[PDB]
């Protein structure tokens, strides 16, 4: 049992018709500081996955370093580790599930909540949550902390059900997606306005997007709010 | 000679008595063959009866759903063996959502038999296996030795006699290979080639065990009345 | 630890070193278990090489292993210490968890189970010992007479002998003893016991121990003169 | 010396095959398997006309489907049978059902090769195990120190052991009855027997579906010795 | 591997013997004699040191007899520090069975001990077994006054009056021939004296060659005193009974 | 402090029939006042005609059925591919369950299936592997809002015979798996209305001697 | 609760010419129930005398654990163990259980035989020693014993009238403690000879 | 459980022990014997919490009963108290302790003298010429003090015992259910069965 | 929850509730707490449902394993040891029971023995255990013989369940009664409370109070 000292806040993801998008902030809050403003919590693994982690960024760092020594460890003594017997999102996200629920069961766990994004061989997409708690499920849509809240409700606005996935493209996905970082930076005490957006496409592969910002802000409404309630001036 | 009372002593040429008198044990035990397609892996077995009251020793075991072997030497060596890759198989499924490849597979059974000829106290183990399976590289079958030399193969035979049925499986080599969507005509070339190692005795209906695995096919068994059809 | 395997099979499907031990038992000195209608009587010969002894404090050969049971041995009298003190405890552990004293085979079961052990365990040799396990089991009538051997295979006796010279006394008990009609009484029991004895003892002085078990936990070990009584009677009928 | 563990140049293993001769100096035991039950029985051997017969314990229960004989070194058979009744109880609690008799005797042969420098040496007794369960019948099994067992039709162990198979050879059929397979057992009893049969040096036993494992008594043995003897006669 | 070079010291020769039992029982018969003489008003205990120097230190010397209690004493007979191990042992469980029940140890339970402590070493651990043979002189308010000896075998027998080491045949013929029943301490002090003045392979026996030990009632009312003879004593002694 | 526990709400319902048996789930999950997942299956085919499921936390619920999924395949391997029946699957889940008595799984595990004389069996288990054959069990959020309404409709408790006024009961006659499929469909309705936890999509899974077969239907989503 | 106040007592030394003495009470309680009135906190092993306060189970305990020690350390060394050199077992002892300890306050006194210096010294529950030339206390009426000893004390008392201070120190303190008294004992020592005497007191 | 009392007379100890076996609301039994014979000659009566008493009691037992078969004779009172106080010292400071307390009511047979040996779950021991546990002795010590004397009978000791099982039946609140009473002497261990 | 079991000339009679709560919410009304640890044994289950289930089921195993060792059926005494004696392994880790184990032998007679989870085992002739277990007693303790014939024990023993059934909150659903011979035990029937109290009520004229 421990408590978080260092840690990062959303992470959203959503499926679309040829793939997966996951993008989170670049933030490392120390509390109510906002200490850390260049910290990459997308980490990908390979080139057809990309996890994405909130939560304690020591452990976050902890779990990067598993996942690089995974694909260390998936390349001995396999000449086909750059093709069929390559990292699978599908092994890397239940190798993750069961050292998130082993830790929660030896209560000392990785205090983190992860979304393992990516495109499967057969071109199937893979978007999967899990947590500290060992807790697993799969959605159209996928948010972390403040994300499941806020985020969540647009993004399923865009893909509700299983049967709306085919019919959304990688820039109406994308859109959405973005603008959700915004809402989150509006209404999230613990963001950034910088973020790392990545898309998974079974296509095209994996495209990495680091230093994006959120633009085109709504605050000159802000100038004629005065007061609180009766004050005029 | 003097370098023969354990595991851990070389010999003056640098050889290993005790492994090598593992290996005896195999050519002792009843023949058994593997061969394989690009979509189909197959075993036949010869079992050994010890009288006619007796029932015919099991030989083929299964691992998984896409992978088992046969074996020949000491029964008991390949029922611990066969629980490792068992283990191994069922590890890589429940951590990874992943099936063992058959490569692996070798490489895994190698470095445990390893162990046992390096350490004082233990013994090699006393037997030969014919791994088959289909994984995400196709069709497969690996020849396990004792000493811990693990060999992928298009087809293979140990055993008593198993030199005749190897022989004609280095003839038939471009004809089997090629044998692919058809699982009956590729166990009709094992019966065929361990037909090769047969003398005296003929192929009957609780003599015979043949498995195969394949592209739709997962690891099954055939035993009695199931390999009547092959006879 | 230790772990070497001491006791081993031989090309001839011999294990010498428990072969060795029953060797151990023929040099040790002989002791008798006869069985009566309602008693069971065990004898057992003291070798007289060594005279100066203090008799009060010297080991005896019977050992009570509960009330109600007896155990005596011929071979290495160390070794039997280990044997009577895990017999003991077991004795009262059973007591302790099954409500009931043990019964006399069951007791038998263990102290050969436990020589058993020691011809398959690694870096231990076997038991040069040989035991006569005798009493009633908690109420009933019926005498118990058992034997065990470093092998650790055990069986029931009507009339036993191990030791140096057993097979003489196991000959005269083999004529003398009917099944049919066992000794009816204490004194006929004790007789035949002492009677057995006097094929192979020497003198019959100090040289025999006899260890009358009754039902109900009745044990009494006889003294010197009440067995040389007997030994007087014996040889008065033996002139004619 | 020499390694517990060691393989002789032929490839087996000197202790195991030592173990086997052993086996062979051990008391003759006989098993029949039919389609109304398995008939087990045995040689008691007394070494002597003072020792009570009937404490001579070489056929064991092991659960109420599944009976054991022995022959060899007895006293090693105790934790395998220790071993084999505790198999049976806790497949039970954890399966609420049976043990498939294959099973239970696959449990005891994985004891077999614990040996080395686990226990000292190779067991040195082998095991008729004779049972039924619901999927394969009745059936006999030959449990070896070498860690193998093979199903039997009919299989004897022991010192007249050889022998006594030649003679199950002939004599063994498929539609043999459980009375048929009791004389059977006494027949080839009485022929290996260095003593003349009795119900007090021999003992039978048998498994069926409906009464499960039975000890044969000495009153009921004597009958079907007596019945033998009448049908020898006969021609 | 390491297989090889085992002596393996716990095993049966063909006739049923533990071969290193025996050859350190032949170790022991080389050892200096000692001797336990038990009487009805205490227990004697002579013993004679092996061919000593005139250099060594007599008076803070010992090598045969040692205090395990106020009770019980011991007279040694073998390897020296392989007893010492033993005898701190023994002391320890005297110690422990005080602790526990309040009460002395009883002479045969402590006895039973340090025998069963030398029967483990001949039966499992692949070790030597110890090469001493003890003679255990004490008393409790159960038997009294007991004499017992052990041997590397782990066995122990009770004794009115014993010897070990060397010449033990010779010498317990010429105690079988004088020993009585009714006999005092005053006289066994006597005839241990006599006896290894016979035994003896030395030309003749004298106070720098002994170590002399009673325990006595011989102690103000109903309590027991062990004495361990000084130099003078002894000398004093041989003189008194005519030995020099 | 760390709790290793959390509820993903859910609720399951099995129905043991005469020659059937189905094992129903809500597929929502929650946390707190948040969806997880609209479709997150909760029931499972576990082999050898076997359908399971573990209500409550979901973790502890999906590692079970794992364990017991492992299970099955090596009762496969040790006893010759014999098939494991119902009431053998239960002892052992049991042992499962009760293997962590002083650190349970938090979960209500139902199975389903056919007893070896191809009647519809149900067994219900408790978080440390206390269980029972039923012929009715809901567990998980809504189960006090079920229960009743099968006890009233499945057993006909408290349905008399109109006329004799409460002399003579409504007599128990068997209902067919249609009829089942109808109290289950109506039990989850009324459980969506009623209980904020339950919603989003209905999976049954309907046990018979063919097999396993799947029915899904769609729930109110708010 | 206080494992040091349930059975209650009190251990008093204190040091004259050519001697030393130490008393007790005689009171053992469970709490506020009076059980026995001869349970003795004095020991003595050869001729070191030890006095032990506190916990009546630890007191019995550490009695026969230094009984223990001491006749094996007379059996090596050929001697009967010191003061000076006890009062280093015992705090040793008591050390050894630092985050376990026995809940008593032991009372070393006794004359070192070769030197022919009378000595005392006192214990903390966990070892620490307190080596006073004048007097040492101990137990549930140790602030009424150091306001006695301090007060009634005077360095060089004759065997004879040191009795009468330890005393009248002792007395007086118990009978101002609810858990001490029920009789006492006063030990004087000299160098070979020891007389041990019964007081009378109030047994309330 | 609750009342065990103790009473050395001039040549018997006598133990009353409460026959009453309360589990919380209702009392599951009034016939309850709270003792166990060690040796012939030396009885142990007990009382503290559920199980533990029980358990601890057939341990010492079984102790004493091994010791006298192995050397073929008993322990004396003192001996066997010893033991016990010890294997209570050693509880004290275990994971979980012993919560039991014990009289040792014995006759020592070399002394020709009886002998009462109290001892808490602590390890407190003390001989007494009279003893108790828990509340009792707040009840009846006053009796005993005033009454007792060491050449007091047999018969004596039960009508002293009486009145202070009456004091107790009138002033303590819970019911006991009576006492069984047992006496160790010389010729060993006997019950009063009319009390 | 409300068992008992009480001895007779005729043997024991065991009778049991059926039902199981959490709270305040009636989980089952259809739940075993006897438990048929084999042919001859019976035990019944209060407290934790888990741990009564699992261990008694454990202690069969015991009983089969003792009497393929010794040949023997086991004692009531014995197996009622191997309980408590393990149950006082687990003393403090929370295991919550409170059972009684019922058997019937030649050496014994009928015996009883309660079992706790606190490790107290206590031979006797009448236990009830539960939170309806106050009300049986009453029913039990004013109408108890030994000289009781197997059909009014049996009724005893039910009417006893009925009694706390009514009154408990925590207790009813259904009667299970078990009768103990030596022989073995022999299963009396599944009886709904609710039928049977307006049966009782009519035919023996009691719980006027209650309107019918
Ligand atoms: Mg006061
Ligand atoms: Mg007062
Ligand atoms: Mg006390
Ligand atoms: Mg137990």
């Amino acid at each position: 049992t421990q408590q978080p000292i260092v840690t990062g806040t959303s992470v959203i993801s959503m499926k679309y018709d040829n793939g997966v998008i996951i993008a989170a902030d670049n933030l490392g809050s120390y509390g109510s500081l906002l200490r850390f403003n260049g910290v990459e919590r997308l980490i990908p693994v390979g080139d057809n996955t990309v996890v994405g982690i909130s939560g304690d960024i020591s452990d976050m760092q902890h779990i990067e370093r598993l996942l690089k020594d995974l694909v260390t460890e998936n390349a001995y003594d396999n000449p086909l580790a750059d093709a069929e017997e390559a990292l699978e999102p599908s092994y890397i996200f239940e190798y993750l599930a069961t050292v998130m629920y082993q830790r929660r069961s030896k209560m000392n766990p990785l205090w983190n909540a992860i979304i393992v994004a990516g495109v499967q061989s057969n071109g199937d997409q893979f978007l999967r949550y899990v947590n500290l708690l060992g807790v697993t499920y799969s959605s159209p849509t996928l948010a972390t902390g403040f994300g499941a809240h806020m985020a969540n409700p647009l993004l399923r606005k865009v893909v509700d059900r299983e049967s709306d996935i085919p019919k959304t493209t990688v820039q109406v996905a994308e859109e959405a997606i973005v603008n959700a970082m915004r809402v989150l930076y509006y209404r999230d005490a613990r963001s950034s306005r910088n973020f790392s957006l990545a898309i998974i496409d079974k296509n095209t592969g994996l495209t990495f997007k680091k230093n994006l910002q959120v633009e085109n802000m709504k605050w000159d409404f802000a100038k004629d709010i005065k007061g609180y309630g009766t004050q005029k001036i | 000679n003097n370098y023969d009372g354990d595991t851990v002593t070389f010999s003056p040429t640098g050889r290993l008595f005790q492994v090598e008198y593992a290996l005896e044990a195999i050519k002792q035990g009843s023949v058994t063959v593997g061969l394989r397609s690009n979509t189909h892996a197959v075993l036949v077995a010869l079992k050994r009866n010890a009288d006619e009251l007796s029932s015919y020793q099991k030989k083929i075991i299964k691992c998984d759903e896409h992978m088992g072997l046969s074996l020949a030497g000491l029964a008991p060596d390949a029922r611990v063996l066969s629980n490792y890759l068992r283990q191994q198989c069922n590890y890589s499924s429940l951590v990874f959502n992943r099936k063992l490849a058959v490569e692996r597979a070798g490489h895994l059974l190698c470095d445990k038999a390893q162990k046992n000829t390096q350490s004082y106290g233990g013994r090699p183990y006393g037997v030969g296996l014919l791994i088959i399976g289909y994984d995400k590289s196709g069709a497969h079958l690996l020849e396990f030795q004792p000493s811990g030399n693990v060999t992928e193969l298009y087809g293979t035979a140990i055993g008593a006699r198993s030199q005749g049925a190897k022989t004609y499986l280095e003839r038939t080599l471009d004809t089997f290979i090629k044998i692919d969507g058809n699982p009956d005509e590729l166990i009709k070339a094992g019966v065929e080639a361990i037909s090769q190692s047969l003398r005296d005795e003929s192929l009957t209906v609780d003599n015979l065990s043949i498995a195969i695995v394949g592209k739709d096919t997962p690891f099954t068994i055939y035993d009695g009345e199931a390999v009547a059809k092959y006879i | 630890g230790y772990d070497r395997a001491l006791s081993i099979f031989s090309p001839d499907g011999h294990i010498f070193q428990v072969e060795y031990a029953l060797e151990a038992v023929k040099r040790g000195t002989c002791a008798v278990g006869v069985k009566g209608k309602n008693c069971v009587v065990l004898g057992c010969e003291r070798r007289s090489t060594l005279k100066l002894q203090d008799t009060r404090i010297t080991p005896s050969k019977v050992s009570k292993i509960d009330s109600h049971v007896v155990l005596s041995f011929s071979g290495l009298n160390a070794d039997s210490r280990i044997l009577i003190e895990k017999a003991r405890v077991e004795a009262q552990s059973h007591r302790l968890t099954l409500e009931d004293p043990v019964t006399v085979e069951y007791l038998t079961r263990y102290v050969a189970g436990v020589q058993q052990r020691y011809t398959q365990s690694g870096g231990v040799r076997p038991f040069g010992v040989s035991t006569l396990i005798a009493g009633f089991d908690p109420r009933d009538d019926e005498p118990k007479l058992y034997q065990t051997e470093p092998s650790g295979i055990y069986s029931s006796w009507s009339a036993q002998t191990i030791g140096r010279n057993s097979k003489t006394v196991r000959e005269f008990l083999e004529k003398n003893y009917d099944r049919k009609e066992p000794p009816a009484t204490v004194e006929e029991c004790v007789k035949l016991t002492v009677r057995s004895l006097l094929e192979v003892v020497q003198t019959g002085a100090k040289n025999i121990e006899i260890t009358v078990v009754k039902p109900d936990s009745d044990i009494v070990a006889l003294s010197s003169e009440e067995i040389n009584q007997y030994v007087t009677q014996i040889e008065q009928e033996k002139q004619e | 010396d020499r390694g517990v563990s060691t393989f002789s140049p032929e490839g087996r293993l000197f202790q195991v095959e030592y173990s086997l001769e052993a086996i062979k100096l051990g008391s003759t035991a006989i098993g029949i398997a039919t389609k109304e039950g398995v008939v087990l029985g045995v040689e008691k051997r007394a070494t002597s006309p003072l020792l009570e017969s009937d404490s001579i314990e070489k056929i064991v229960e092991i659960d109420r489907h599944i009976g054991c004989a022995m022959s060899g070194l007895t006293a090693d058979a105790r934790s395998m049978i220790e071993h084999a009744r505790t198999a049976a109880v806790t497949h039970n609690l954890y399966y609420d059902e049976d043990i498939n008799v294959e099973s239970l005797t696959q449990s005891v042969c994985d004891l077999a090769l614990r040996f080395g420098e686990l226990m000292s040496r190779p067991f040195g007794v082998a095991l008729l195990i004779a049972g039924h369960d619901a999927d394969d019948g009745y059936q006999l099994f030959h449990a070896e120190p070498s860690g193998t067992f093979y199903r039997y039709n009919a299989k004897a162990i022991g010192s007249g052991s050889e022998g006594a198979q030649a003679e199950l050879l002939n004599e063994w059929h498929s539609s043999l009855t459980l009375k048929e397979a009791e004389l059977l057992v006494l027949k080839i009893l009485k022929q290996v027997m260095e003593e003349k049969l009795d119900e007090n040096n021999a003992q039978l036993s048998c498994i069926t579906k409906q009464d499960g494992f039975k000890i044969y008594d000495n009153e009921k043995t004597a009958e079907l010795i007596k019945e033998l003897k009448e049908k020898e006669a006969a021609e | 591997g390491s297989r090889r070079y085992d002596s393996r010291t716990t095993i049966f020769s063909p006739e049923g013997r533990l071969y290193q039992v025996e050859y350190a029982l032949e170790s022991i018969s080389h050892a200096g004699t000692a001797i336990g003489i038990m009487a009805s008003d205490g227990i004697v205990l002579a013993a004679e040191r092996k061919v000593t120097s005139t250099l060594l230190e007599q008076d803070t010397s010992t090598e045969k007899l040692y205090k395990l209690n106020d009770k019980i004493a011991v007279a040694v007979a073998g390897l020296t520090a392989d007893a010492e191990i033993l005898i701190n042992t023994a002391r320890i469980h005297a110690q422990n069975y005080l602790k526990t029940y309040n009460e002395d140890i009883p002479v045969e339970i402590l006895v039973r001990r340090l025998s069963d402590i030398k029967q483990g070493y001949t039966q499992h651990g692949g070790l030597r077994p110890f090469g001493v043979s003890f003679i255990y002189a004490g008393y409790d308010d159960r038997y009294g006054y007991q004499l017992y000896t052990s041997n590397p075998s782990g066995n122990y027998t009770g004794w009115k009056a014993i010897s070990v080491g060397a010449n033990t045949s010779a010498a317990q013929t010429l105690l079988q021939m004088d020993y009585k029943d009714d006999m005092k301490v005053d006289d066994a002090i006597e005839l241990a004296l006599k006896t290894l003045s016979k035994t003896t392979d030395s030309s003749a026996l004298t106070y720098d060659r002994l170590e002399f030990a009673t325990i006595r009632k011989g102690a103000n009312d109903g309590e027991v005193y062990q004495k361990i003879f000084k130099p003078q004593e002894i000398k004093d002694i041989l003189v008194k009974t005519g030995i020099t | 402090q760390f709790n290793p526990y959390g509820d993903n709400g859910g609720t399951i319902l099995g129905i043991a029939g005469e020659d059937f048996a189905v094992l129903a789930g809500d597929t929502r999950n929650i946390t707190d006042y948040s969806i997880n997942s609209r479709y997150e299956p909760k029931v499972f085919d576990c082999g050898d005609n076997i359908v399971m499921s573990a209500n409550g936390f979901a973790a502890d619920g999906d590692a079970l059925v794992k364990r017991f999924k492992n299970s099955v395949k090596w009762y496969h391997f040790d006893h010759n591919d014999k098939k494991l029946s119902i009431n053998s699957a239960a002892r052992n889940i049991q042992h499962l369950l009760y293997g962590k008595r002083f650190f349970p799984y938090y979960v209500h595990t139902i199975i389903a299936g056919l007893d070896e004389d191809g009647k519809g069996a149900v067994y219900s288990f408790d978080p440390v592997g206390s269980y029972e054959r039923e012929q009715c069990r809901a567990g998980g959020a809504a189960a006090s809002l079920i229960m009743p309404f099968l006890d009233n409709q499945v057993n006909f408790k408290n349905q008399y015979e109109p006329g004799t006024n409460g002399k003579v009961k409504k007599p128990l006659k068997y209902l067919s798996v249609e009829e089942v499929i109808k109290l289950v469909r109506d039990s989850f309705t009324s459980a969506t209305e009623r209980h904020i936890q339950v919603g989003d999509g209905l999976e049954i899974l309907i046990v018979t001697k063919d097999g396993v077969r799947k029915e899904f239907y769609e729930l109110k989503r708010d | 609760s206080d494992p040091s106040s349930i059975n209650g007592g009190i251990v008093v030394a204190m040091t004259g010419k050519d001697c030393v003495a130490i008393a007790c009470d005689l009171r053992l309680g469970s709490q506020s129930l009076g059980v026995s009135n001869k349970f003795e906190k004095i020991f003595h092993y050869g001729h070191v005398f030890l006095g032990i306060t506190g916990l009546a189970t630890d007191v019995t305990t550490l009695n026969e654990m230094f009984r223990y020690k001491t006749n094996l350390y007379k059996l090596k060394e050929e001697r009967a163990i010191e003061p000076e050199t006890f009062t280093q077992l015992v705090s040793s002892s008591l050390y050894e259980r630092r985050f376990g300890p026995y809940f008593v306050g032991p009372v070393v006194a006794g004359i070192n035989s070769k030197s022919g210096k009378p000595f005392i010294a006192g214990f903390d529950l966990i070892g620490c020693i307190d080596e006073a030339k004048d007097f040492i206390v101990s137990g549930t009426a140790s602030d009424q014993l150091f306001g006695m000893c301090e007060s009634l004390y005077e360095p060089n008392l004759e065997p004879e009238d040191l009795f009468e201070t330890i005393s009248q120190a002792l007395l007086n303190a118990a009978d101002r403690d609810a858990l001490s008294g029920w009789g006492a004992v006063v030990y004087i020592i000299k160098k070979d000879e020891v007389v041990k005497r019964y007081l009378k007191m109030r047994q309330d | 459980m609750d009342i065990i009392l103790g009473i050395r007379v001039q040549d018997s100890v006598i133990l009353a022990s409460s026959k009453a076996v309360t589990r919380g609301i209702s009392v599951l039994k009034d016939s309850d014997d709270k003792t166990r014979q060690l040796s012939p000659h030396t009885l142990m009566s007990f009382a503290g919490e559920a199980g533990d008493t029980v358990q601890f009691a057939e341990y010492i037992q079984a102790n004493i009963q091994l010791y006298s078969i192995r050397e073929d004779y008993e322990l004396s009172p003192q001996a066997v108290s010893s033991f016990v106080r010890q294997e209570l010292a050693k509880s004290i400071r275990s994971r979980r302790p012993y919560q039991v307390n014990v009289l040792i009511g014995g006759y020592d047979k070399k002394k020709n003298k009886p002998e009462l040996y109290q001892i808490d779950y602590l390890g407190t021991k003390v001989e007494l010429p009279y003893g108790a546990h828990g509340y009792s002795g707040f009840y009846t010590f006053s009796l005993l003090d005033h009454h007792y004397r060491p050449d007091m009978t047999t018969e004596e000791g039960l009508d002293l015992l009486k009145l202070c099982v009456q004091e107790l039946e009138k002033r303590m609140p819970m019911d006991f259910k009576g006492v069984i009473v047992k006496i160790v002497d010389k010729d060993g261990i006997r019950q009063v069965d009319d009390f | 929850t409300t068992t008992l079991a009480f001895r007779f000339q005729g043997g024991i009679i065991v009778a049991v509730d059926s039902r199981a709560t959490a709270g305040n919410w009636v989980a089952s009304q259809t739940v075993k707490k006897v438990i048929e640890i084999n042919p001859f044994l019976l035990g019944t289950a209060a407290g934790g449902a888990a741990d009564c289930q699992f261990w008694e089921t454990w202690l069969g195993s015991q009983c089969r394993l003792h009497e393929l060792r010794e040949k023997e059926r086991i004692s009531v005494a014995a197996a009622s040891k191997i309980l408590s004696n393990l149950v006082y392994q687990y003393k403090g880790a929370g295991l919550s029971m409170g059972t009684m184990i019922c058997g019937y032998t030649r050496k014994e007679g009928p015996t009883i023995y309660y079992v706790d989870s606190d490790g107290t085992r206590l031979k006797g002739d009448i236990f009830c255990v539960g939170s309806g277990q106050t009300f049986a007693y009453g029913v039990l303790d004013s109408n108890y013989k030994w000289d009781l014939s197997v059909e009014d024990a049996l009724y005893l023993g039910k009417r006893s369940i009925l009694a706390a059934a009514h009154r408990d909150a925590y207790s009813g659903g259904s009667v299970n009664l078990y009768h103990v011979t030596e022989d073995g035990w022999i299963y009396h029937g599944n009886h709904d409370v609710g039928e049977l109290f307006w049966k009782v009520k009519e035919e023996e004229g009691s719980f006027n109070n209650v309107i019918g």
